[PDB]
């Protein structure tokens, strides 16, 4: 069956009404199943047969559908909810899921601290550098970060990896990785690692020395 | 509790034959209605396999006669035998009980299965010792690098697990030269540098690396 | 045309994705837990 889910970037804030929609494309009847992932961990069955949820769930989640369109419904928002829920029909043999809604929580902007760290005598001896300038406690994972090599626009050079939002602050955290070799490394001093927040304030300005 | 350690399998060449076992807790395997999806890492969940409680099998169309199935009776350890293998196999499998209709479940853990041609080579373990510029008045933070790690997975862990506050571990993403890359970071109190000792170690299951690291403030 | 010692007739109310089913060598709920056509046969089924 080609299942479909609607919602894929769905943003509501604390305590919010919710709905997310599995459609089909046959008569699946009432043999559809609602699953929720939490990141990492093993996902959780919480609606059974389109119209049961399980016992020991909390009371919000409710579902309701018959034939080819289905709707999953979510009461209450509470923080502890950040997941990706599934829809899964397991009466045709070709069982096939659907694409998942990750869900995530909006609240307020956030002053960012900035942390960066030098590379290690050890590695630099070993002919090889890292960079890593830090980002921690932002809004959005969305923001703009650029490097600068002799006063020129960089590009294809740099990655970043951003942390999942947490369930109980809502922060993100942000690390670029930076590498050269000892050739190039020796002969060039000056790095700098400059991000613009939403938050209107002063251009963070980060400098270190060599010798200390 | 029906917590399941579906644990076997990490990494052959194209064309090897893996051997996955499941496991249980309140109840027997071979009377129980069982299957095994299969997760592509950032990709919607697929079904491969699912075993009756009378011994029928039911195979998904690109696993026809390439995987099997097969359930064992005197140690629970529902089995699935992965044969004729290939470069796009790669995925998260887990086991997974479904009583079909009055509705409980079981999806275990699950187990990683990255199948390959290249080689795999240890954790490149580097230290960040915090520089000394960390803010005198508020909080200061420091952390472990691990670089140029293969396969997945690697867990980071601080104190010996005593220390879960503040852990911000990097999803891994892939470098150019095909080998993974994690930064671990934790936010501690200042007071606590010269007075605690703070170690990070890096956990690489499938070359059983145990690399042990203790990190001072300089 | 043919004759026979005796014609048994079974008659039973299964869904309709399940007619496929009863027939000769298939496998699933129906012809597995509730009730088995042998693997050789001579007869014919029919639904309405």
């Amino acid at each position: 069956i080609r299942m479909t889910q609607s919602p894929a970037s769905l943003s509501a804030s604390i305590g919010d009404r919710v709905t997310i929609t599995c459609q089909a494309s046959q008569d699946i009847n009432k043999y559809l199943n609602w699953y929720q992932q939490k990141p990492g961990k093993a996902p959780r069955l919480l609606i059974y047969d389109a119209s049961n949820l399980e016992t020991g769930v909390p009371s919000r989640f409710s579902g309701s559908g018959s034939g080819t369109d289905f709707t999953f419904t979510i009461s209450s928002l509470q923080p502890e909810d950040i997941a990706t829920y599934y829809c899964q029909q397991y009466d045709n043999l070709p069982i096939t899921f659907g694409q998942g809604t990750r869900l995530e929580i909006k609240r307020t902007v956030a002053a960012p601290s900035v942390f960066i760290f030098p590379p290690s005598d050890e590695q630099l001896k070993s002919g090889t550098a890292s960079v890593v300038c830090l980002l921690n406690n932002f809004y959005p994972r969305e923001a703009k970060v650029q490097w600068k090599v002799d006063n020129a626009l960089q590009s294809g050079n740099s990655q970043e990896s951003v942390t999942e939002q947490d369930s109980k602050d809502s922060t993100y955290s942000l690390s670029s990785t930076l590498t050269l070799s000892k050739a190039d490394y020796e002969k060039h001093k000056v790095y700098a690692c400059e991000v613009t927040h939403q938050g209107l304030s002063s251009p963070v300005t980060k400098s270190f020395n060599r010798g200390e | 509790e029906v917590q399941l350690v579906e644990s076997g399998g990490d990494l052959v060449q194209p064309g090897g034959s893996l051997r996955l076992s499941c496991a249980a807790s309140g109840f027997i395997v071979s009377r129980n209605y069982m299957s095994w999806v299969r997760q592509a890492p950032g990709k919607g969940l697929e079904w491969v396999s699912s075993i009756y409680s009378g011994g029928s099998t039911f195979y998904a169309g690109s696993v026809k006669g390439r995987f099997t199935i097969s359930r064992d009776n005197s140690k629970n350890t529902l089995y699935l035998q992965m044969n004729s293998l290939r470069a796009e196999d790669t995925a998260i499998y887990y086991c997974a009980r479904d009583i079909p209709r009055h509705g409980g479940d079981s999806w275990g853990q699950g187990t990683l299965v990255t199948v390959s041609s290249a080689s795999t080579k240890g954790p490149s373990v580097f230290p960040l010792a915090p520089s000394s510029k960390s803010t005198s008045g508020g909080t200061a933070a420091l952390g472990c690098l691990v670089k140029d790690y293969f396969p997945e997975p690697v867990t980071v862990s601080w104190n010996s697990g005593a220390l879960t506050s503040g852990v911000h571990t990097f999803p891994a993403v892939l470098q150019s030269s095909g080998l993974y890359s994690l930064s671990s970071v934790v936010t501690v109190p200042s007071s606590s540098l010269g007075t605690q000792t703070y170690i990070c170690n890096v956990n690489h299951k499938p070359s059983n690396t145990k690399v042990d690291k203790k990190v001072e403030p300089k | 045309d043919l004759c026979f010692t005796n014609v048994y007739a079974d008659s039973f109310v299964i869904r309709g994705n399940e007619v496929s089913q009863i027939a000769p060598g298939q496998t699933g709920n129906i012809a597995d837990y509730n009730y088995k056509l042998p693997d050789d046969f001579t007869g014919c089924v029919i639904a309405w």
